[PDB]
């Protein structure tokens, strides 16, 4: 598992271990996972997909962001 | 004799030849489209039917070329 | 162009370049060499007690 | 003197060969048929370039020292630096044999090619109009057999290190599953492997035979085909260039041998 | 006479020809309208406008040598 | 023997034509299924498919081509 | 009678060659202007231009070649 | 006579082309899939699974001029 | 007789030949010089200059090609 | 006679081709491995791995055609 | 007589080849010169210099192979 | 004697094709390789040590077919 | 005697070759020099270093080809 | 043919060769063995700075 930070200007709004995640990248959508090379986009207002480890999933709405 | 002999070598260049670009065209055309669906499967349906559409263009020439050696093959064999 | 004997008869000369390098070439060299790469690395070892 | 252009080329091309039954000298014009007929101008040059740096190498060996080093030493271990660069890092086992097999190796082929630049008929004159010797040629590579026999002696090194750090019984199963491991392939999987394998040495001998024995004849040609006032201004640029391909090529054994037995043994 | 099958090839030739030309400078173009499609999927109608526009161009020397070819296989020979 | 011989250069042209066409082909398009996958892991069953779906436009006139030789070699032989 | 029936194939060797230049030059030249103007569409009205000029050296040559084939075609042959 | 060499000349042009066609194949999809991998290591064995299966239909058409290259040259 | 009139099978290799030559690289400059006009939308007259300046280079040789095509059409011909 | 010629004709062309496919499949593959390297020196051991299990299969056509053009010299002349 | 009609169609291959080659390597080098040129624009006086001194050293062969052809013509007939 | 005409050829043709082959290969490598150095100064020595696991690599096959063309040439005629 | 076409003309297909393959490899590698140049245009001396380091390994096949293109063309004849 | 004008040809191809190596091959040569030499010896020098 990797380690994924959500933080906004104001507040941070996730910390924890996550197995996988789903971005929408503003190129194209985007899957991330554990050792995935350095990579570095601009992203969409919408959604983004955790999977907490133990596979528990969640949903965040975004402004859009940079990841 | 030689009107016997030369009906296939004439067909072989035509037929070849249109193989070959029937299948880099799309190849290349359906490369483009299978990244961009990746890149948006919002829009599957929306880019085969481009898909479609374009290729209706590139095999004119190849289905003609090809339907003419299967008249030197068969029709006038 | 042709094949030849000679094929054979440089082998039996390159095992001998070989050998003639092996044991009496390179172990001096890169010891002769070895002595120097530490007399150099000593020094800051030697001027970090000299610190301390 | 009657020798055409075609027909001067020709003395060339040919090769100074001794016959082992009658150790009598093969004439150019009818070439005796047998296995048995060494080219003496490749050993003799092979044999004196080898001893003339193992000689300018192990004069300083014996009496190396860890002050500020000779000019001479300064080189020695210059290019001992580029050696050891390449041995430190794409070997990492413990072998003695590897370094000094890369450096004989780097140097000899060096020096073999490195007699191209002799200007090409200088030296057979003193062969053929001295000495009573009826042709020769004076660039070792140029002749197929000792490429031929340094690089089966990598074939054989690949077979030796590759069966002494895993043995048989891991090297048939890699010289037989692969590629797909699947068992119904094995058959076809071994004749692949196989000659996989042997192209190794095959391609390190052909790539720089070739390379030497095309490079003897563009200054042929240039002796050859052209009047005085133009043979040199071809031969600058040429020179200019046949440096660069004389230097890569040796460089190109040292590493691929390396690279080719690392690849087997580790 | 021998010439009857030197005009089938003498065709063949360019009929093939201009099937590879054909089906590979339109299939490029049209991978690059498929891509460009997926960024801005509002101009879809813009964009194969403007690849039929210039379609129109990749083919007409293709359209020589096809009808061409013809001149000879189905009039002269 | 005489009349046959150009039936066997016929049937190496048609095959090794179609050969190249659909390895080429194919392959400029698994390359973009690739990137497709390596972008998004979870969609590569229907990328899968959609691979599929594609190629199976990319090999048809291959096929014909395979076909037909195959009529030369051994029917007409 | 080696007149006509090989002057057939040498014209269709230059119209065929010429056919296939003209077809891959337009469609390069096309593809990077298709991908250009999906970016910055409301350029469109210049980068056609731009098209335009450069198509002009593109296919200038080839004219020549397919204008020089006709010469021969119907005048020589 | 003036006629077998037909036959083998067309053996070695069968599989000259088989093997051009099935050698760009194979390089550019490999190349691809070294980069995904590169891109997202930790997906290897999943990448070169489906590596294999998209292979599979590339070597059909190569691998079946090739038997037919060599039947042509041994067979007849 | 076929002594002259194959000379325009020799023509023709040479000037088709040449025409994919110049064909090509002039459509690939033109690519890469349209995606740089897109890309800086106001440069462009500086970039034409350029783009001028490195074309004729492509057409430095198959100028020659197209002399010497003519040349045995027209002269030894 | 000349099917000395044509034999070793037919071991020339086999050789001939394979050659060209098998340096241009490893030229690409290397093309993509090293910028996969470049991005990032701390994959090159695993990269350099994966390559060898790609490269594998490029030779295996063409190391075929290479050992029957070794035969078609020393065997059938 | 047939001689110097093959005198002339070496001359027609040792000059296409040599076209081609000389209008690839320039058209490419040329189109990444223009997109170096576009990305930085104040630079262009340094990567002008540099693409003439790389462009001869490209040309090199074309130059040498279309003199030969040119020998082969106008001296040997 | 017919035999020196073709004997020759065989060995020009395929040294021709090994050329092609690994011309083309090295370029890309090669390209890539100064795509890394362009990106990654303080890598050069690294990416260079690989580099050089490839190029050999890829002059696996055409080198053979140059050492049998040389025999071709002197050995054989 | 006729012995001297058939020389001249096998000696022409590898020079032609040649000239292609070399041409080719030089172009696609300054290509890439030059867009790493514009990256990095203070250590432009450097790119130059090991770009003609490479450029030694382009040039190998290509100028042996001339090589034995000039032999066959005026010593073998 | 008369052997001899190659003699000359060659002559003069072999002096500008060695024009070109000697004004652009040997200082490179040099001047790495120098580069190296001053590395050596500055390194024993403030080893033995150090060492005092």
């Amino acid at each position: 598992t990797y380690h994924l930070d959500v933080v906004s200007a104001e507040q941070q709004m996730f910390s924890g271990l996550v197995e996988k995640i789903q971005v929408t990248g503003s190129e194209g959508e985007l899957g991330i996972y554990p050792g995935h090379a350095p990579l570095l986009t601009a992203i969409k207002p919408g959604m983004i997909r955790i999977v907490k480890q133990h596979g528990h999933e969640e949903f965040i709405y975004l402004s859009g962001g940079i990841l | 004799n030689l009107n016997m002999d030369l009906l296939y070598m004439a067909a072989a260049v035509m037929m070849g030849l249109a193989a070959i670009g029937a299948a880099i065209g799309i190849g290349i055309l359906g490369g483009k489209f299978l990244e961009g669906a990746a890149r948006q499967p919002d829009l599957i349906p929306l880019l085969r039917t481009q898909f479609f559409i374009v290729m209706g263009l590139v095999d004119a020439i190849p289905m003609i070329a090809v339907g003419l050696g299967l008249y030197v093959m068969f029709a006038v064999a | 162009m042709n094949l030849n004997a000679t094929i054979l008869g440089q082998a039996i000369a390159f095992v001998l370049f070989v050998l003639f390098a092996m044991k009496y070439v390179w172990p001096p060299l890169m010891a002769a060499i070895e002595k120097r790469q530490k007399e150099i690395a000593d020094g800051l070892a030697s001027a970090e007690r000299a610190h301390k | 003197e009657n020798m055409t252009p075609q027909d001067y080329i020709g003395h060339h091309l040919n090769n100074l060969q001794l016959d082992l039954r009658t150790f009598s000298l093969v004439d150019p014009q009818n070439p005796p048929a047998t296995f048995w007929t060494i080219n003496i101008d490749s050993m003799f040059f092979s044999v004196v370039l080898g001893l003339l740096f193992l000689v300018l190498f192990r004069s300083v060996a014996k009496k190396a020292t860890s002050g500020v080093p000779g000019k001479f030493q300064t080189a020695i271990e210059l290019v001992i630096g580029f050696v050891n660069g390449s041995v430190k890092d794409m070997y990492h086992g413990k072998s003695k044999l590897i370094a000094p097999l890369a450096l004989t190796i780097f140097v000899w082929v060096f020096l073999m090619n490195l007699m191209d630049l002799l200007p090409i008929d200088l030296l057979p004159y003193i062969a053929e109009h001295v000495l009573g010797l009826p042709a020769l040629r004076v660039v070792p590579s140029a002749d197929v057999n000792v490429t031929l026999s340094m690089a089966l002696g990598v074939f054989i090194l690949i077979l030796f290190y590759s069966i002494k750090m895993k043995g048989i019984g891991g090297f048939t199963k890699e010289l037989t599953l692969q590629p797909f491991n699947h068992w119904a392939f094995i058959p076809v999987n071994l004749i692949l492997e196989g000659v996989s394998l042997l192209s190794k040495p095959v391609s390190l001998g052909l790539r720089l035979f070739g390379n030497m024995y095309a490079g003897e004849l563009i200054f042929i040609l240039i002796a050859g085909l052209l009047p005085w006032w133009s043979q040199w201004i071809l031969n600058v640029p040429w020179a200019i260039f046949h440096i660069l391909i004389i230097t890569l090529q040796a460089f190109i054994f040292m590493v691929l041998t390396i690279v080719y037995l690392s690849m087997a043994s580790e």
